[PDB]
């Protein structure tokens, strides 16, 4: 059994705030399809910053490509020497017309309610 | 001695006299500018003309496929232009950052996206509905409540951008209305001013009468521009209309491509002896021509050598650029469908065909109507890559069945000198000058300086 | 003929060109010329049920069909191919059809056909398929 995937928004994995080797599960607006070196660079938008990650997609295949389209990414991350951050990708579907806030609403909520049930042990 | 031969294709014509009973003939119904003690003639090509075709960086010049068409495409031509308009605007008003559409918040916050209406029916002020872009909010759906809006004036397909307050995320009220920004005008050269003047004249058909092919209004127009010879004459379609009975009937003897070479015939033989140069710009009511907007120019394989340095074929729509001047071209009837489409509540008294003018000079778009007329095809990536206005032009021409008038809007000379034939009696003509002024001063001036509108 | 089939093919082309769109909920039905902005894993979403989505009214199949069944009628010689009995074939040539009657009939394909050379539903772009491919261009 693998380890559980928690949300992470892609400002903060994009800065590197988690420890290597951990399991995350963020989203994303695919960019480019590199496709001899199976590879791909998601953006997604944060006022004036835009961030990018990396995402191996050896695991995946065959796999057909939306351009400029929103995804939801589940995997494991590994600091590389130069790359810096990609993420092994275990399951990457895709999801269209669902608005970002409501989202990160919900994961802001839910992570206040897990804080305020820790605030009694 | 007509040249054409309407009795050889249809011999069951008899011709109307209400056209050969005009009174009025050479009347000036309306001018502008110093059209007062000016000689209204022309050299007949004699002078030096220069022409540049503008738009694209790749004007149009061939044909292209048309029946094929696929949905992302449009969803990625709309979102481009919505995009790049978006953010032309931001740079050019200094905003900072723009809400999501669908963000909950109290503080008022400013939203960029389309306007259009929700109803089938047409566009009225309590039916409208913006809608976002993909790169912000992907296709967003908001209602629009312009209660406290003080003044407006918008329509389908208009690139707005809106600051209004969003509590729920799904009702939001305006508070402030921008306004568009007009491309920057061409800078002439030091060959432009060298120019000093050359004489043009407008045209627009349809050339024949309610029912009668006699075409006496063509030979009277092609007798009138013979003896003016002036330097460059210009005559928009259509050639033949099908609304005519005839061709609805089918009851013509001879084919379609065939009436048209001989009809064009006849122009290039009545033309010979006034010499002067003919550019013949397509529409989309044409018969032996595809209607989708943008089409091809006409094709034509039998021109001499000698007439071929002033016959010219463009696309419709053209930038042509004569003497360092730009002119706006167009066959189709951008006005009455804008009027047709358009909703207002101004404080005051205005021009709305001036309002007109200035939205679509302002929304960088000659047709920035959306969804179009449905009379008419439009295929949207040849659109989008054909047919984007390239500066601010200084001569705007448009041909519509509206009232005829005169206007001129942020520095852009605009003449509708209408339908030359209308019903079974002539229309209205115009003629036009083109002399260049000294551009030593900082304001640039429009080198046109005088207009008449001849009844015919 | 030939004006009344130039007026055919325009209409058919303008009823291709009007964008109609309906709706797949079986219980809405709706039809709308207002093409959304927001798709979805198929395609656009109906801005009325917000659970469906949006098919073409008349589809580039239908048209090309329409073309061909246009481009069939004016085949003499495909028709005279088909004809599995050689005498009868032989028989019926030579008793009515002179060659200025087949002339006729390919001047009536001329004008079919010519709507079809500018036909993009019957032209591949061979860069689009292979492009994934970069090791040797």
């Amino acid at each position: 059994l693998p380890k559980p995937g928690t949300y992470y928004l892609p400002w903060e994995v994009s800065a590197g705030q988690v420890p290597d080797g951990s399991t995350l599960r963020t989203f994303g607006r695919l960019c480019l399809y590199d496709m001899i070196q199976s590879r791909v660079t998601l953006m997604a938008q944060h006022g004036s910053d835009q961030h990018q990650v990396l995402v191996c997609t050896k695991l995946v295949e065959p796999f057909h490509a939306q351009v400029g389209s929103l995804y939801i990414v589940l995997g494991e991350l590994q600091h590389q020497q130069d790359r810096g951050s990609v993420v092994k990708a275990r399951v990457l579907t895709c999801v269209e017309g669902m608005n970002l806030p409501l989202l990160e609403q919900a994961i802001r909520e839910q992570r206040l309610y897990k804080q305020e049930r820790g605030g009694s042990q | 001695h007509q040249l054409l031969s309407p009795s050889s294709f249809s011999p069951s014509a008899t011709p109307s006299q209400k056209y050969n009973s005009r009174s009025n003939r050479g009347e000036v119904v309306t001018s502008f500018g110093l059209a007062q003690g000016v000689s209204w003639s022309g050299r007949g090509g004699a002078g030096n003309i220069s022409l540049k075709v503008l738009g694209c960086p790749e004007a149009l010049t061939g044909s292209y496929k048309s029946m094929f068409q696929k949905l992302p495409d449009i969803r990625e031509v709309l979102t481009c232009k919505i995009e790049e308009l978006g953010s032309e605007l931001k740079e050019h008003y200094k905003i900072e950052a723009f809400t999501p559409l669908l963000a909950p918040a109290q503080e008022p916050v400013t939203l960029l996206g389309q306007i259009g209406c929700d109803s089938n029916g047409k566009l009225n002020n309590k039916s409208v509905i913006l809608e976002g872009d993909r790169e912000h909010s992907s296709g967003a759906q908001i209602p629009v409540d312009l209660s406290e809006l003080k003044e407006y004036s918008l329509f389908p397909g208009q690139v707005v951008i809106m600051e209004g307050i969003n509590t729920t995320g799904r009702k939001l009220v305006a508070t402030k209305l921008y306004e568009g920004v007009p491309l920057p005008f061409y800078q002439p050269t030091e060959e432009d001013a060298d120019f000093e003047q050359s004489m043009v004249l407008v045209a627009c058909g349809p050339y024949t009468t309610s029912d009668s092919i006699t075409y006496d209004p063509l030979l009277d127009l092609i007798a009138v521009i013979n003896h003016d010879r002036p330097d460059v004459c210009i005559l928009f379609g259509p050639f033949l209309d099908a609304k005519h009975e005839q061709v609805e009937n089918c009851l013509l003897t001879s084919p379609f491509e065939d009436i048209f070479k001989q009809c064009l015939r006849t122009i290039i033989e009545g033309t010979r002896s006034s010499g002067s140069h003919l550019v013949f710009v397509p529409s989309l009511r044409d018969v032996h021509h595809e209607p989708v907007y943008p089409q091809p120019p006409f094709s034509y394989s039998d021109l001499s050598r000698e007439d071929k340095k002033q016959v010219q074929f463009v696309s419709e729509p053209c930038s042509l650029s004569i003497n360092g001047v730009i002119f706006g071209l167009t066959s189709t009837d951008l006005l009455f469908h804008l009027g047709a489409e358009e909703i207002s509540s101004s404080s005051g008294t205005s021009d709305r065909f001036s309002r007109i003018l200035k939205h679509i000079l302002t929304q960088r778009s000659y047709y920035p109507l959306y969804p179009p007329q449905e009379d008419m095809a439009i295929d949207y990536e040849s659109f989008y890559v054909y047919a984007q206005l390239p500066v601010t032009p200084d001569v705007l021409i448009i041909p519509s069945e509206l009232r005829y008038f005169v206007k001129d809007v942020l520095g852009c000379v605009c003449v509708n000198p209408g339908r030359l034939t209308k019903g079974q009696v002539g229309g209205t003509f115009a003629r036009l000058y083109l002399r260049r002024p000294a551009a030593d001063g900082a304001e640039r001036q429009s080198p046109c300086i005088a207009v008449q509108v001849v009844r015919i | 003929l030939s004006n009344k089939l130039i007026m055919d093919i325009r209409r058919f082309i303008k009823k291709y060109y009007d964008g109609w769109l309906i709706c797949e909920e079986p219980t809405c039905r709706n039809r709308t010329r207002h093409l959304p902005l927001q798709f979805s894993r198929t395609g656009p979403l109906c801005p009325a049920c917000m659970k469906a989505t949006l098919q073409p009214e008349y589809s580039d199949k239908s048209l090309y069909t329409q073309l061909c069944f246009y481009r069939y009628i004016f085949d003499a010689e495909c028709a005279l191919e088909k004809l599995t009995t050689d005498h009868e074939k032989d028989k019926l040539k030579k008793q009515f059809f002179t060659p200025k009657v087949l002339q006729d009939y390919r001047k009536l394909k001329n004008t079919a056909e010519q709507f079809l050379s500018r036909s993009g539903y019957s032209e591949v772009n061979l860069s689009k398929l292979f492009a994934g491919c970069a090791v040797k261009s």
